[PDB]
């Protein structure tokens, strides 16, 4: 089920997608897009929408390999997505514009910022 | 049904890169008939020292982790997560 070319290449530059929180360098958003979102995000090729898409502020890491067989998954609304790395928590939100084409396309968002605030 | 978390000693500061390192290996042996029986692994933002390995059977994380240098102290004894405490681990904190 998983793909090789969907793990982060190294630690640098690290990002999360704000929809769905897969974890890819920022070279590997631009060079092949989100592997989950793309047909809706469409960053591929496109740094500016990377930037804008995806987050540098993110907390924690899972190696998500089965998610059709795991807990985690299912905590982290994850289950339905490609084996890849995830981030538990993303700090930020995708710009209104891209939330309300998303609405109008029958994708909802729901922030993938889980942290406890305060 | 739900698996278990497992605790597995880690080279202190190579978590994330060993929890990326563990999904290479999934993806690696998926076609085999070899293949890491385990769910997933979490390296929590804080956490130092160790990492988490989803499965349900404790024998599928020692036979994931066999040969992985940096888990090389965590391959005789892995430690279960008390179900309780299991969202503890995914828990994330902002002051
Ligand atoms: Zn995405």
């Amino acid at each position: 089920m998983g793909a090789l070319e969907t793990v982060p290449k190294d630690l640098r530059h690290l990002r999360a997608c704000l929809l769905c929180s897969l974890v890819k360098t920022i070279d590997q958003f631009e060079y092949d897009g989100c592997d989950n979102c793309d047909a809706y995000l469409q960053m591929k090729g496109n740094r500016e929408m990377v930037y804008d898409c995806t987050s540098s502020s993110f907390d924690g890491i899972i190696a998500m390999m089965s998610p059709e067989d795991s807990w985690v998954s299912k905590w982290q609304r994850v289950s339905n997505f490609k084996p890849g790395v995830y981030a538990v928590s993303v700090t930020g939100r995708l710009p209104q514009g891209i939330v309300r084409e998303l609405k109008s396309r029958g994708v909802a968002y729901k922030s993938r910022d889980t942290a406890i605030k305060t | 049904m739900d698996p278990n978390l497992w605790t597995v000693k880690c080279k202190i500061g190579e978590e994330r890169a060993t929890a990326i390192s563990l999904m290479r290996k999934f993806i690696a042996y998926q076609f085999t008939d070899t293949p890491l029986q385990i769910k997933s692994v979490v390296a929590p933002e804080h956490v130092k020292g160790y990492i988490y390995v989803e499965a349900y059977k404790q024998t599928h994380v020692k036979q994931a982790i066999e040969g992985v240098g940096n888990l090389r102290l965590g391959y005789w004894n892995q430690q279960m997560v008390p179900i309780k405490e299991m969202t503890d681990v995914l828990k994330v904190v902002k002051e």
